[PDB]
């Protein structure tokens, strides 16, 4: 059920999105199989044009369908706007429960708006799957016992390695432990600011950013698991797959695997940041809010 | 490379259902689109419809209340039948595969049986029904749908003799292999096939395809010769 497996992004301030995650690594699955079926041969390198242009036909015709749920996605933008915002003249300073519900009202909304187009979805990446599966199973070589692995090669050092480079410049678990500073922080200051206030709308909204970001921290620490294990499997596999030859069927499992291994990887990959993308633009409102109770109203 | 093949009878009495089959070789029927099209003698192609993404199938609504498109994937092969069949239905019946609806090109077509028999669409004006030009000449062939079909149209050649092929896919994309004097151009609702300098290898029959909306239709064609 991919009503389970769907990740909200608010990478910036009044924006939302959602991820369809089995979509996400589908497509991205047959994208690394259409590529590594046309950098196999030397003669097929010219169709990367068209590879390149039907993805975007692809993502155009799927985000046509993420569309359809647009007014039931901005009402749930419009009420975590105001659930985040006290001076919002709409924000009735209602009990946490009862945001809690009207959030969660919202949200099940647009989860259920885009199980209603499953089947829209489904079309579109049965159709990605064929693109690629065509492309593969029009993979050839010379002598079938001694296949060529430089499409494997070319396709890894074009198309994947820059993104090992980039997750390994960056230090991800260290990105975790910050993030988790910044929780125990504001967990910190939540005590505090209930011992000094009875009942005030600053306790309910901070506790509902604050929510708001554990949520989003244990999705960041889940995708960077998955890109920590991905990346020293590819960097493993991928020395196993080149400069060699293999039968025909080998290098078709071998090509089948490394784009498991890519998609897996990808999907983490692109998913972390877009997390880390909403953490940040949460705590800088949250951080807001601080400083608006600390320094601005003495307390 | 994936090849298809017609098979079944070229005479059918009205009492009869029309039955063909496709055997297709080179490759599986999987999860792939596969039509059938016919041609009337002396009228354009016409889609009658295709079984698609391993279950599912899409027919012409002017064919819908008697056609059964189906599969055997153990045998490969694919079923067109055709039933309260008049002489109306005598045409060139091919077997047709395609990949995607998404970009909606017809990869391989089957060389075609003849089998004589004993308003909401878009609709495909191609001109000039026939040309004649000398080579090296300037040949421009003309699509104008009737409704707005963005970069949705391919174009097709099918030689003297020959299975159809795809010559030029979105608008202005030439399929490998496509010799550089061809060319496409259009959006929206005009469109035109370019082959700006004939030569004696051009001499076919062309035809555009819509892939904007179902049913799939086609231009009339235009028969290209030397004069």
């Amino acid at each position: 059920n991919i009503a389970n497996s769907i990740d909200i992004l608010q990478e910036k301030e009044g924006h939302l999105d959602f991820v369809i995650i089995p979509h996400y690594t589908f497509l991205d699955y047959y994208k690394h199989l259409s590529y590594n079926s046309i950098y196999h041969k030397s003669s097929t390198y010219g169709k990367y044009i068209a590879v390149d242009a039907f993805i975007k036909k692809i993502n155009e015709a799927y985000d046509k369908v993420k569309s359809k749920c647009n007014d039931i996605k901005n009402d749930l933008i419009a009420t975590i706007k105001k659930l985040e915002h006290p001076y919002d003249i709409n924000n009735k300073n209602r009990a946490f429960k009862k945001m809690m519900d009207e959030y969660n009202t919202k949200k099940k909304k647009l989860i259920k708006c885009i199980k209603n187009h499953e089947n829209d979805f489904n079309k579109i990446c049965m159709d990605m799957k064929n693109y690629g599966t065509n492309l593969f199973e029009q993979l050839s070589c010379y002598n079938n016992n001694f296949c060529n692995t430089n499409g494997i090669r070319y396709h890894y050092d074009e198309y994947i390695h820059k993104l090992i480079l980039s997750v390994k410049s960056k230090n991800l678990n260290k990105d975790l432990s910050d993030m988790t500073n910044i929780l125990q922080q504001s967990e910190l200051l939540l005590t505090n600011l209930n011992k000094k206030m009875g009942s005030y709308i600053y306790i309910d909204t901070i506790k509902f950013i604050h929510k708001e970001m554990k949520h989003i921290f244990n999705r960041i620490e889940y995708h960077t698991k998955i890109i920590n294990d991905k990346t020293k499997i590819i960097q493993d596999k991928i020395k196993l797959n080149i400069w060699r030859t293999f039968q025909k069927d080998e290098l078709l499992k071998r090509i089948l695997d490394m784009s498991n291994e890519y998609s897996l990887f990808i999907t983490s990959d692109h998913l972390r940041q877009m997390l880390y993308n909403t953490f940040y633009s949460k705590e800088k409102h949250l951080n807001n809010i601080f400083h608006h109770l600390i320094y601005v109203l003495q307390m | 490379q994936v090849q298809l093949q017609e098979s079944g009878p070229g005479l059918v009495k009205p009492s009869e259902t029309l039955s063909l089959t496709c055997t297709v070789s080179g490759g599986p029927i999987s999860s792939y689109y596969w039509n059938w099209i016919r041609q009337p003698p002396g009228k354009g192609l016409e889609w009658i419809g295709h079984f698609y993404h391993s279950g599912s199938t899409n027919y012409n609504p002017s064919l819908k209340s008697r056609v059964t498109i189906s599969v055997d994937t153990s045998k490969n092969q694919f079923y067109l039948n055709l039933s309260s069949v008049t002489a109306a239905d005598s045409a060139v019946y091919f077997c047709a595969r395609q990949v995607t609806m998404i970009q909606g090109l017809i990869d391989s077509w089957g060389q075609g049986m003849l089998v004589t028999v004993s308003g909401s669409d878009i609709q495909m004006t191609q001109s000039p029904s026939s040309l004649s030009a000398s080579v090296g000449d300037r040949v421009t062939i003309t699509c104008q749908a009737s409704q707005d079909i963005n970069n949705s149209l391919n174009w097709y050649q099918q030689k003297p003799g020959k299975a159809l092929k795809l010559l030029i896919y979105d608008v202005s994309n030439l399929e490998t292999g496509v010799p550089s004097r061809f060319s496409g151009e259009g959006s929206g609702t005009d469109f035109s096939l370019i082959i700006s300098s004939l030569q004696p290898e051009d001499i076919a029959t062309y035809y555009c395809q819509q892939y904007e909306a179902l049913p799939l239709t086609f231009g009339g064609g235009t028969k290209v010769e030397i004069k």
